[PDB]
RNA sequence: AACAGUGGUAGGAGAGCGUUCUAAGGGCUGUGAAGCCAGACCGGAAGGACUGGUGGAGCGCUUAGAAGUGAGAAUGCCGGU
RNA sequence: UAUCCUUGGGAGUCAGACUGCGAGUGAUAAGAUCCGUAGUCGAAAGGGAAACAGCCCAGACCGCCAGCUAAGGUCCCAAAG
RNA sequence: GACCGAUAGUGAACCAGUACCGUGAGGGAAAGGUGAAAAGCACCCCGGAAGGGGAGUGAAAGAGAUCCUGAAACCGUGUGCCUACAAGUAGUCAGAGCCCGUUAACGGGUGAUGGCGUGCCUUUUGUAGAAUGAACCGGCGAGUUACGAUCCCGUGCAAGGUU
């Protein structure tokens, strides 16, 4: 068993579709004006049960 | 005296693909296989010219039989006695007439009756 | 010309009406019920649009075969199991679920593809009494 | 009005006051013709049987030719490769009735 | 009008790109840079760089406001394919392709 | 005019069409030639041609004669994918 | 005379395949073996046989939503008592 | 030169007996184009850079340094129509909704129902096959030329033709 057709793009696309990337659940944080990761440490003001951290 | 190439070929070509447009994108995106959907549509075209006709025939009747019913009277003795009452068949495919006026197509059929009783 | 009349998609009947199959032969009763849910009794267009008319059943009891095949004409179907072939006898069908070889006795003689189907199952019988119907007020009929 | 007229070998349904497909019987541009061949007055009345009525005759103003485009026809014969094409073009007539006299 | 820029000649699939190219159109700009920029796929600073470009450019040049654009569109197409020989086991050869594909963003204003 | 008609593989027979080329009577083109793509475009039985867009410098109807003269087939051939 | 006949220019074909009718073999296991005849398919549609090359209706050079009809049917699918 | 025009014409148009391959004599490739003029982008900005983005150049920059005209296969983006109870070499015939729109036939776009349809060659009695060949598209490619023989048919002469 291996292909027996060139395949065409409804197969194909059936196939590869149906599913998608999603973006990471990042939460926006206006305590720095850009998204952070929910309940993770904040890239921009190290939101995570306290801030203090803004790197 | 070296034939051109190119552009004539592909005037030949463009024939089929047009004749096969419409379809998929695997059937006259490709030439070979679209050579193969033109055969097809040619011929069904032709035969069903003459199918269809016959089918008119095996479609106005199917109608008839049961509006006739609805008087009282079949599709065999209808279309006898509409023959016995003037010489005239006046088409199965013109007795279209019952949907346009249902008192034309009632009379007409007691006239059937006619000479028949 | 090249056309004539003919039933448009804004072309709805689908009256209904009571029918008994209770003392009838059948495949007299239902092959002309038939008949009529494929569109042929209108005057215009029989299968490219059409509407029939949805028969309920209030009455389904007794049904003749005239015969010893009455409680002896046996059913089949092979469906996926590994047990395939399920059979089951008329007498049997006819003391309970009487309603499936009345269902399937006019699906048989009606031919038609997806639309068919689905036209097909707003009909319905039962043995004792069926028809909360009333909004379309079902005139009775005996074939 | 209700009536049918003869157009050679078979017949058409007209009414009055509408344009109908015809064969070419002689029938060009801007003209008067007139179906005597008429054999159906009614619609409320019946003049079947009686094969030609007299009590009427049809008025038509001829209103073009046109012509049927082609269609293909075609002969494929597989395995034995014949490939006669030929597209169905012919001309045709067109009348407008408007008036049926009695 | 728009904002506008475009990268040409860029490892990266076309595959592997389409995911990320479909799932920031039609969105805030604000929004979707911040994302990309910490992300562990590495086609999501390189779509984010030429995003940000489109910006710099529209504002410094021709003049647009960027406090009022989104993305209007975006698509990824293959652009050549440099075949390479990576000897394959069987005395055999097979071709990997080092693609390089043209990124083509359509940043645009749309809340003006 | 009337009258009859059988049009199917192997083949036989009769006409044409396009393509390149040389020829003598003629004619277009930078304000857009050749090539390219769309038109519900028209005229063919079929082989066969018109307008807009792109493009950016050459093109061709008749009359004749000549060919590297028209591909869906041998894990055909070369490039692209 | 859509006949023979004579001459000149091109053929293609060599298990045909299948069925009925008539004679012979098994005094008639065998997609068993032979011929006189015609048919069809080959090469040529469609109708009826569920479909089912070769039985049966029959021969497609083109459109008609005109009619009659064959084999074969008329309760539904499968036109139609 | 009634020779060919980047697959043609020499193996080799072009920095080819080169590249590339075997121990070896030797075998043995592909590859043309920015403008008429380089004026091949002054000047600037962002991209670490790779690139672009404005501006200028010039008839032309969809001629901006990998570029002539640049099709088709191939792959994304936007839009009209359409599908989550169904049976198919995808059309054909016929209705029907929605959308659109013809210079003229007055016309295109789509697919929701019904009837009907099993690719082509190879090879035939029969392949739709569970026989033979093809990933696809484009271009490329196989009935020839000469001299005898025998007929054809067009003309000049024709008891003459012919060096």
């Amino acid at each position: 068993a291996v292909p027996f057709r060139r395949t065409s793009k409804m197969k194909k696309r059936l196939r590869r579709t149906h599913f998608k990337l999603n973006v990471p659940g990042m939460t926006e944080c206006p305590s720095c004006g850009e998204m952070k990761l929910s309940h993770r440490v904040c890239k921009a003001c190290g939101s995570y049960n306290g801030k203090d951290i803004n790197v | 005296p070296r034939v051109k190439g190119g552009t004539v070929t592909r005037k030949r070509r463009k024939k089929v693909l047009k004749l096969a447009k419409g379809y998929f994108g695997s059937k006259h995106t490709l030439y070979k296989v679209a050579n193969q959907q033109v055969m097809k549509s040619g011929n069904y075209a032709f035969r069903d010219r003459r199918q269809k006709k016959r089918d008119f025939r095996k479609l106005w009747i199917t109608r008839i039989n049961a509006a006739a019913r609805m008087n009282g009277l079949s599709y065999s003795r209808l279309m006898h006695g509409l023959k016995l009452s003037g010489i005239e068949v006046n088409r199965k495919m013109l007795a279209d007439l019952a949907v346009n006026d249902l008192t034309a197509f009632n009379q007409l059929a007691d006239a059937a009756k006619a000479q028949l009783n | 010309m090249r056309t004539t009349p003919m039933a448009n998609a804004s072309t709805i009947e689908r009256k209904w009406l009571v029918v008994d199959a209770a003392g009838k032969t059948l495949g007299r009763l239902s092959s002309e019920v038939a008949a009529i849910l494929r569109g042929k009794h209108k005057p215009t267009y029989t299968p490219h649009v059409d509407t029939g008319d949805h028969v309920i059943i209030i009455n389904a009891e007794k049904i003749e075969l005239t015969g010893k095949k009455l409680t002896d004409k046996i059913y089949y179907r092979h469906t996926q199991h590994p047990g395939g072939l399920k059979s089951r006898t008329a007498l049997e069908m006819r003391t309970n679920y009487p309603e499936k070889m009345l269902e399937l006795a006019i699906k048989g003689m009606l031919p038609k593809g997806s639309l068919g189907r689905q036209m097909f199952k707003k009909l319905n019988v039962y043995r004792g009494s069926e028809h909360p119907h009333e909004a379309q007020k079902p005139e009775v009929y005996e074939l | 009005m209700y009536a049918i007229i003869k157009t050679g070998g078979k017949q058409i349904k007209v009414e009055e006051g509408q344009t109908v497909y015809i064969e070419k019987l002689a029938a060009e541009a801007g003209e008067t013709v007139t179906f005597e061949d008429v054999l159906f007055v009614g619609g409320d009345n019946v003049k079947v049987g009686n094969p030609t009525v007299e009590g009427a005759t049809v008025t038509a103003k001829v209103e073009k030719q046109g012509r049927a485009k082609k269609i293909t026809v075609f002969r494929y014969k597989p395995k034995k490769n014949v490939h006669k094409k030929q597209g169905h073009r012919q001309p045709y007539t067109k009348v407008t009735i408007e008036k049926i006299n009695a | 009008m728009q904002a506008k820029a475009v990268a040409r000649t860029v490892r990266i699939a076309p595959r592997k790109a389409r995911l990320v190219m479909d799932l920031i159109r039609g969105k805030q700009v604000g929004e979707a840079v911040s994302i990309l920029n910490l992300t562990p796929r590495a086609a999501s600073p390189i779509i984010e760089k030429v995003l940000k470009s489109a910006i710099a450019n529209a504002e410094h040049n021709y003049e647009m406001d960027a406090n009022n654009l989104v993305i209007s569109q975006a698509f990824v197409d293959e652009g050549p394919t440099l075949k390479r020989f990576r000897p394959r086991a069987m005395g055999r050869a097979s071709q990997i392709n080092k693609r390089t594909s043209h990124i083509t963003i359509v940043v645009s204003e749309k809340k003006e």
